[PDB]
């Protein structure tokens, strides 16, 4: 997994190779910036010691000396003219090539990544239907996005920064050995130790910013499962359990917290111990270097400083070697997918384009596995032949031959042996597009795209005009309802727009399927989940669309199959038997078996929040200040001891004054590493037992808050879990962080602006002039080499819509061959965020270099005006180091302290969404512990008058005066039309909502006055498709029933009703058999007989059986009927029935349409009524 | 500017054993820091001076034990304990704490003290070419005598002159330990015409009893 | 390794200047504040000056104001002065010494000069006369005897004299040249037994380089006169 450099250098053009290579040079010539502009610093206090000496010798020079002093001076004077120029040299050169550098590679990184990008996109939209099913689609999104922005991260800014650094490490120990090499080496001796936490202090700052929820990913796992699984936990309970068990995962995310920040301190603590214990080592050994005539203090300036900015430059480079490692890793396997290749390639244009195609089709003897897993055969020696408008319709035993006959006539696999032949030429040898504009499919499931109506008929075919698309909305009985909603086709349609339902969704994909005019038509069971009163229409508008056409049908439910021309049956992927229905029906083979079958802060309030652990906050504030103090201290202690080389004292005596300068910078070490290590410790653990504490507040209340809570669209389940994750650490930063920056910013700049108005008044106007500029270079410094300046990632949120559309529903998009059009728009979304990318690398390259200029003026400014007043002896030079290392130096800690620390806007809108949640009220509160709580077991239940409106949509209307009667152990089944509300009951019955108006009763008592833990406990749901927690099988099954101790043995008699017990005894690892994405994947109806387990371990006395359309199992479709059937012998029953077989049996059935039942009774007398019932037992009977 | 009077003016010290050297400034050599700065100044001559010992205490990186200083305010003392014969040059005190003349001291020569003797005398009268070519010059030769405090008398005709006197001494013999010296008078030719009795004297300690020379002009 | 030489020495005409030199070798040349100080003859050490030697920041004493002017010369690492419109009384022994720029005032000028000597004369390269100086007529009461030659009159410096051609090293005597009226006067002496002389030979070898004399005078007793 590593692309060669050069490889990696795939995409860039001729010109990008210009600008990575001027960039390149201007990396050079800007890293040897710094070091020299120190050799400058060493000349010029070389020019004031100097000259400080000299008139702080003769002092004793009456008579006149007027002129003599001020001579002296004037040596000083015109000498400080031409440094300001080299000053404002450094400067001025350095604004243009720091503009340069920093433009160049972030224009250079837009190209390359727009280009990666864009071809990235093609080269997945262009790949094969097998490679799609191998290679998982939400982690393969996540890769479009993810990767390329890696890349896009290592491939610009940070290898122009590592130019940068290595230049100026080299151009530092250049000036360095040719000043003076022998403090060079006594550098060099400890500079592995400083490059090393040099290395780690910048490799713990950069991010810093991602690597902060790994620790927290196991425990928002927990959450997010739960949460998506919302509708099972607040209905078996154990929103304790789950609170408990996300508690638990909570705490380990606390510890391994707490460990990362204490690491991160130690690791800042040794950075700082070690530069102030360097100082020491270099000013006592430089001090005791010139105090023997041999170095100046000059060259000890610059040949200390200029190595120290090296070796401290080297771990400045650290980073960024391993972010072009980690952007060579990822361009792996984005450049191993955009090489090579599909074998079908849908965009070529190869073969032949036979016109006036009639559509005689033709199978022979194909074998075909599915490239998952080749074991398994899926169809042997199968043949077929349909002539032109000729209908065949395939049917026997499900999984075997049905549905991969349609996906070998689009060609979306190649056969292993036999042939597929159009028109008696062969498929392989016509080109796929061509192929797959011929050919009209219609899928089980349809598919809208997040665009206007007449916007999916483009998609269709792009070229069509308005009025074409009325016809072909007219021939797909779709014009009379879409005329009728409200804005017209312009109506957005998709997750973002109204919901339509599954028949309306269906025939305007019919509707695309007619406007492309295809000579074969193809539906893979266009009507299994389909109700009965749309499959009329439906069956209607597919009966116009069949007219003229060869098709090919794979349908359950075979009612209408009868008019077709043929019927194909299988068995073992071979048609055993061929002909009309009425042969069919003579052979008594399997066709007659189904027939037969069939028929805001406010601020204060936030530190209220954290005001349980107030001593932490007390020792960080006075452990702040503390670090407030040592930043003056800092420049204190400097200017003393360069203020003590600028005078004439004793020998002895300056050699104990800086011996006690050099202890007191190795104090400052000592007590700077203590005081944030535990600063770091204090306000660490402050803020995140903060945050454990908050996401648990948080996560009890959102597991109290009704479902009604949770149709919010606002409130999906990314919104949520991202929420919770989100702010629940960002509001760490509003309280704790800002009171460590306001007292480190206020004892530092304070305590700097007044003892530098104490010892010179006039240089600190003109520096406070300066001190908002540089201290803006300080943030924007910091925000540069933090990467955080850079990316955004919220413009490209506008472009990920359309990307993750394509990704997820592949299937379509290839089966109408729109990769084109996806690339288009993609290409045009992904090119004006471009155009801006592109502006604002100009913006940030001409602040970068403009700030950082002004702290190269600011250095001139700041020492001609000190040499005019050190001229006129109204002040000395240790007082303009004192004001100017204050201010300055002091402005640019308060920029790396207000720059370092978190936010402040995002924390307070965080806090802001966390208070305003957690102490969120509920409606139908669960957490309550009032209510009648009888010892009734009886469970009559009783509906009268119930008029409810879902909450998401309040417009329209659903249930209006329901009243229905279930008594003891009877079995009563529901069944109806298309928005009748029938799926309402269960969700009313177990009380997730009231309604407005009408009561619902419990056994002569109405529920609203019952506890809700009560009447969920006795309920047993049983859903449709069943949700399965990571967990083995014994807690599971046990997730039923709650608060009880529940016995091992006591899982073995459920799961034998459930009949799962027989098939769990051949299994590895009977019932501590873990399950979910890594253990055994089971089969929905061996899931189904789970579900039938956890509700049986309740015991309950009221059983809802909440099951659909369709099984296509065939193997455990008999044993989930026979545990259902063992389940309701002796229970009160209330079943949502799609299944026509459970409802003889029953012992009342329920009719809802538009909220309104129509008639009672059992199923042979409604059959008598001749009704809705018998209707819908008639349409089977075709 | 601190006048310094350094108080030996030649120190005749003998062979292996302690000569003291004294140093007498003008004003209080006290700084405001508690430190007094003078310096001692090893000169031989042909060669650089060496620093020798700085502040009246202390010692310079790389001179013996020999060389250590004593006193305070305005009164100093260097110590040559134990000598060799490797340290006679002439010794001098830097300096004025109270800058910018940098006064230095006058000078301290040294010596082996040879026991005393009394010098050899001998009058030369002008020359011959002399007498032709137009001067006179009688030369008063005084050689291999101790110490060098010696005062020459010329007398003409029992009458002083103190003016046209030309004096001459030599250095240190380092093998016989004695000094010589010599003077001479020329004058105009004429004045030979004038005088008769020319006398030479030696005043030094060893004798009470100056020693004269003389010569009168006449006789031969 | 520090060593500060100097220049050799020099014979200026008055009036005209002459420039002399302090050559320093074997650490930080830009740092220590070179002093140059002044030496006569017999007198005491008199202070001329300094330089700041990092840019050349004289500061004169206020009786060489104006008649000494100070310079440098960092590449080759030497300091200069020239001293203008001399006099008599400017000839002398210069010396430099070297002291530390970070503590001046507080710490010994601890590096010397050799000293460089400057003659100032006024005269022109002038022959010598050689004399002899026999004993005084008459008695030789002692059996030491003390022969003479004395060169008067010469310039300039110096005048190489020897007795006997070097075979004669036996109380051998050269006094220093006394000054007189702008031109040098040297002596000589030794001391030989009353049966050596005038039984043996004897004689005074004068050599002066500039005006290329090699006198030779052979000393016979007063005779008559
Ligand atoms: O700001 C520019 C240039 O600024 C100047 C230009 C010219 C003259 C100057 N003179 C004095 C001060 C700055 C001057 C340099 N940044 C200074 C700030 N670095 C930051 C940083 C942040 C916080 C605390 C200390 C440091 C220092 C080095 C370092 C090492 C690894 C990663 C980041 C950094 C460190 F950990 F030791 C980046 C480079
Ligand atoms: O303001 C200070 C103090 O830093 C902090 C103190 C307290 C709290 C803080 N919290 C967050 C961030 C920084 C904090 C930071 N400058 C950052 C900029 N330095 C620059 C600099 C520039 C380039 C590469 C390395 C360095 C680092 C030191 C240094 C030495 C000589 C001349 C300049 C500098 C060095 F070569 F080793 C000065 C210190
Ligand atoms: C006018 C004046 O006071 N000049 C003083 C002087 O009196 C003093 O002696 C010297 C230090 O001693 O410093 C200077
Ligand atoms: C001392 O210097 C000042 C400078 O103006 C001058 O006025 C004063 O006359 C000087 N003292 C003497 C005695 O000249
Ligand atoms: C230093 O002081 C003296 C006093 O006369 C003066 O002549 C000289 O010009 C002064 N130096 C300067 C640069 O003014």
């Amino acid at each position: 997994p590593a692309v060669s450099v050069l490889t990696m250098f795939r995409y860039a053009g001729w010109l990008d190779r210009l600008y990575m290579l001027v960039g390149t040079l201007a990396a050079i010539i800007h890293g040897v910036a710094l070091p020299l502009m120190m050799l400058i610093f060493g000349e010029m206090t070389d020019i004031f010691a100097n000259a400080g000496n000299l008139e702080d010798l003769m002092s004793n020079i009456t008579n006149r000396s007027d002129i003599n002093d001020t001579g002296f001076f004037m040596n000083l004077e015109e000498d400080m003219t031409t440094y300001a120029y080299y000053y404002t040299g450094i400067g001025a050169g350095v604004l243009i090539v720091a503009y340069i550098q920093v433009s160049f590679w972030l224009l250079a990184a837009g190209r390359q990544i727009h280009k990666i990008r864009q071809k990235f996109f093609h080269a997945i939209m262009n790949q094969e239907i097998g490679w799609f099913d191998v290679h998982d689609v939400g982690e393969l999104n996540t890769r479009l996005t993810d990767d390329v922005s890696k890349i896009n991260e290592g491939i610009g800014d940070k290898i122009g920064m590592f130019f940068q650094a290595m230049a100026t490490f080299f151009g530092g120990f250049i000036i360095g050995f040719t000043r003076g090499w022998k403090l060079t080496l006594v550098i060099l001796a400890i500079s592995p130790v400083l490059g090393l936490s040099a290395g780690i202090w910048a490799k713990i700052l950069s991010s810093f910013t991602d690597k902060e929820l790994h620790a927290y990913a196991k425990a928002g796992a927990v959450a997010e499962e739960v949460l998506a699984a919302i509708r099972t936990v607040i209905a078996f309970g154990g929103q304790k359990k789950e609170l408990e068990r996300y508690n638990n995962n909570l705490e380990e995310a606390k510890r391994l917290g707490i460990k990362k920040a204490i690491t991160a301190n130690i690791s800042m603590g040794a950075a700082f111990l070690l530069i102030y214990a360097s100082y020491a080592l270099a000013f006592w050994y430089g001090t005791t270097l010139v105090l023997s005539g041999e170095y100046s203090i000059g060259q000890v300036l610059t040949v200390f400083f200029s190595v120290l900015i090296g070796a401290f430059s080297v771990g400045q480079a650290s980073p960024n070697i391993e972010a072009f490692a980690n952007a060579r890793g990822a361009a792996y396997e984005v450049f191993k997918i955009i090489d090579n290749k599909p074998s079908i390639d849908s965009f070529s244009k190869s073969g032949h384009k036979p016109d006036n195609i009639q559509g005689n089709l033709e199978f022979k003897n194909i074998h075909f596995s599915y490239p998952s897993r080749k074991e398994v055969q899926i169809l042997k020696g199968l043949n077929l032949k349909v002539k032109s408008g000729q209908t065949v319709a395939l049917v026997g035993n499900s999984g075997a031959g049905k549905s991969t006959t349609v996906q070998l006539m689009q060609r979306l696999y190649d056969p292993l042996d036999g042939m597929v032949s159009i028109d008696g030429q062969d498929i392989r040898t016509i080109n796929v597009r061509y192929l797959r504009e011929i050919i009209g499919v219609v899928s089980q499931e349809p598919v809208l795209f997040a665009t206007t109506i007449a916007e999916n008929i483009r998609y269709g075919r792009e070229d069509v005009t308005m009025d074409e698309i009325e016809k072909a909305v007219k021939e797909a009985n779709a014009y009379d309802f879409i005329m009728k909603l409200p804005h017209q086709f312009d109506t957005l349609v998709g997750e973002r727009g109204a919901q339509l339902s599954g028949g309306q969704k269906q025939r305007i994909a019919i509707a695309r399927a007619l406007v492309r005019n295809p000579k074969i038509l193809l539906l893979d069971e266009a009507t299994c989940a389909l109700d009965t009163e749309s499959e009329a229409v439906v069956q209607a508008a597919l009966d116009k669309a069949r007219e003229g056409r060869t098709t090919i049908v794979i349908a359950h439910r075979l009612s209408t199959v009868r008019n077709a021309d043929v019927i194909a049956g299988f068995d073992g992927g071979v048609i055993v038997e061929q002909g009309n229905h009425d042969e069919l029906m003579r052979e008594k083979g399997i066709y007659f078996k189904l027939v037969m079958t069939q028929t805001p802060a406010s601020f204060w309030r936030i530190l209220k929040l954290n005001s349980t652990e107030w001593p932490y906050f007390v020792v960080g504030i006075f452990v702040a200040i503390i670090n407030g103090g040592l930043q003056p201290a800092f420049s204190v202690i400097f200017s003393k001891i360069i203020g003590v080389f600028t005078r004439i004292d004793d020998p002895e005596t300056k050699r104990q004054n800086s011996n006690l300068f050099s202890l007191l910078f190795l104090i400052l070490g000592i007590i700077s590493f203590i005081t944030f290590f535990l600063q770091g410790f204090t306000f660490g653990k402050a803020g995140e037992i903060l945050t454990k504490r908050l996401r648990y507040m948080v996560f009890k209340s959102m597991l109290r808050q009704d479902v009604s809570w949770f149709d919010d669209p606002k409130n999906t389940t990314g919104a949520l879990t991202t929420r919770l994750a989100n702010d629940a650490a960002q509001v760490k930063g509003a309280t704790g962080s800002r009171l460590a920056v306001i007292f480190q910013n206020i004892a530092n700049l304070g305590t700097g602006i007044i003892i530098s108005f104490i010892y010179g008044w006039q240089l600190t106007l003109l520096l406070l002039a300066i001190v908002p500029i540089i201290a803006i270079a300080g943030v924007v410094e910091m925000k540069m080499l933090s990467g955080q300046a850079l990316k955004d990632k919220k413009e490209l949120e506008g472009s990920g819509k359309i990307a993750t559309e394509a990704i997820e529903n592949f299937r379509t998009v290839v089966s109408l061959t729109r990769e084109q059009k996806f690339e288009t728009m993609y290409a045009q979304s992904l090119q004006i965020p471009y155009r801006n990318a592109m502006k604002k690398a100009h913006v940030f390259g001409i602040t970068f270099s403009f700030t950082q200029a002004m702290m190269y003026f600011s250095y001139a400014a700041a020492f001609r005006f000190g040499a005019y007043l050190v001229a006129h002896k109204l002040m000395s030079f240790e007082d303009v180091l004192l004001v100017f290392s204050a201010i300055v130096f002091g402005a640019m800690a308060v920029g790396q302290v207000s720059s370092f620390a978190p936010d402040y806007a995002k924390a307070t809108v965080s806090a802001s969404h966390i208070i305003r949640i957690i102490e969120k009220t509920p409606e139908i509160d669960s957490y309550s512990t009032q209510g009648l709580k009888p010892n009734m077991l009886e469970g009559n239940v009783q509906f009268s008058g119930v008029v409810f409106n879902y909450p998401t949509r309040p417009s329209i209307p659903v249930l209006q005066g329901l009243s229905l009667e279930v008594k003891k152990g009877q079995t009563l089944a529901l069944v109806g039309s298309s928005g009748a509300g029938k799926s309402t009951v269960v969700q009313l019955l177990e009380r997730f909502y009231d309604p407005m108006a009408g009561s619902v009763f419990l056994d002569g008592k109405e529920i609203k006055q019952l506890n809700v833990q009560w009447l969920r406990a006795q309920l047993g749901i049983v859903s449709q498709e069943p949700i399965l927690f990571d967990t083995s099988i014994a807690e599971n099954i046990a997730y039923g029933d709650n608060s009880r101790v529940v016995s091992y043995e006591e899982i073995v008699r459920a799961a034998k009703e459930a009949n799962i017990h027989q098939f769990i005894d051949s299994l590895p690892d009977k019932y501590n058999t873990r399950v979910g994405d890594k253990g055994t994947q089971l089969s929905g109806g061996q899931k189904q007989r789970i579900a039938i387990a956890r509700a049986l371990v309740r015991q309950p006395h009221i059983l809802l059986l909440d099951e659909a359309t369709c099984a296509l199992d065939t193997e455990s479709e008999k044993v989930v009927q026979e545990a259902l059937d063992k389940a309701r012998e002796g229970r009160t029953t209330i079943v949502i029935a799609h299944r026509l077989s459970t409802i003889q049996n029953a012992d009342l059935i329920v009719v809802i349409q538009n909220g309104k039942v129509k008639e009672h009774g059992t199923h042979q007398q409604l059959l008598a009524q001749k009704g809705i019932y018998f209707s819908m037992v008639s349409v089977q009977a075709g | 500017q601190v006048v310094m009077t350094q108080s030996p003016l030649s120190l005749p010290v003998s062979l292996g054993d302690q000569a003291s050297i004294s140093c007498r400034s003008s004003q209080s050599l006290l700084h405001s820091n508690g430190n007094t700065y003078l310096h001692w100044y090893l000169q031989k001559p042909g060669q650089s001076p060496k620093l020798l010992i700085y502040k009246v205490s202390n010692r310079f990186s790389g001179v013996p034990d020999r060389f250590s200083g004593s006193g305070s305010g305005t009164d100093f003392t260097l110590k040559i304990s134990r000598v060799e014969a490797e340290d006679l040059g002439v010794y001098f005190c830097s300096q004025s704490t109270h800058i910018p003349p940098w006064t230095f001291g006058g000078g301290t020569k040294l010596d082996i003290k040879r026991a005393d003797a009394a010098p050899t005398v001998s009058i030369f009268p002008p020359s011959s070419e002399q007498l032709t070519s137009g001067g006179l010059s009688v030369v008063c030769f005084l050689n291999n005598f101790y110490p060098k405090d010696i005062n020459v008398k010329w007398k003409i005709d029992g009458s002083e002159r103190q003016n046209g006197v030309l004096n001459s001494w030599t250095d240190q013999d380092s093998k016989d330990s004695t000094y010589s010296m010599s003077s001479t008078l020329t004058l105009t030719k004429d004045e030979y015409e004038r005088h008769n009795s020319y006398t030479c004297e030696a005043t030094h300690k060893t004798s009470t009893s100056p020693i004269v020379k003389s010569f009168n002009r006449n006789e031969c | 390794e520090v060593q500060l030489q100097e220049s050799g020495p020099e014979l200026v005409k008055t009036g005209a200047s002459v420039k002399i030199s302090c050559k320093a070798s074997g650490y930080s040349f830009s740092n220590y504040y070179i002093h140059w100080v002044k030496q006569s003859h017999g007198k005491s050490l008199e202070w001329i000056g300094f330089i700041s030697c990092y840019n050349g920041a004289t500061f004169y004493n206020q009786k060489f104001k104006g008649k000494a002017t100070f310079t440098v010369d960092n590449s080759s690492s030497t300091a200069y002065m020239k001293f203008n419109s001399l006099t008599f009384e400017d000839s002398a022994v210069y010396y430099c010494a070297r002291l530390p720029i970070q503590f001046g005032n507080f710490y010994p000028m601890d590096y010397w000069g050799q000293g460089t000597t400057v003659t100032v004369s006024s005269a022109k390269t002038t022959a010598p006369s050689v004399y002899p100086l026999a004993p005084v007529c008459g008695d030789t009461t002692g059996s030491s005897v003390t022969l003479g030659c004395l060169v008067k009159g010469y310039f300039p410096e110096p005048v190489t004299l020897t007795w006997n051609s070097g075979s004669l090293s036996s109380g051998v005597h050269t006094f220093p040249a006394v000054l007189q009226s702008d031109l040098y006067t040297l002596s000589s002496s030794v001391t030989v037994t009353s049966s050596t002389w005038p039984s043996q030979s004897i004689t005074c070898n004068v050599a002066h380089p500039a005006s290329s004399t090699k006198v030779d005078k052979k000393i016979e007793p007063r005779g008559p006169t």
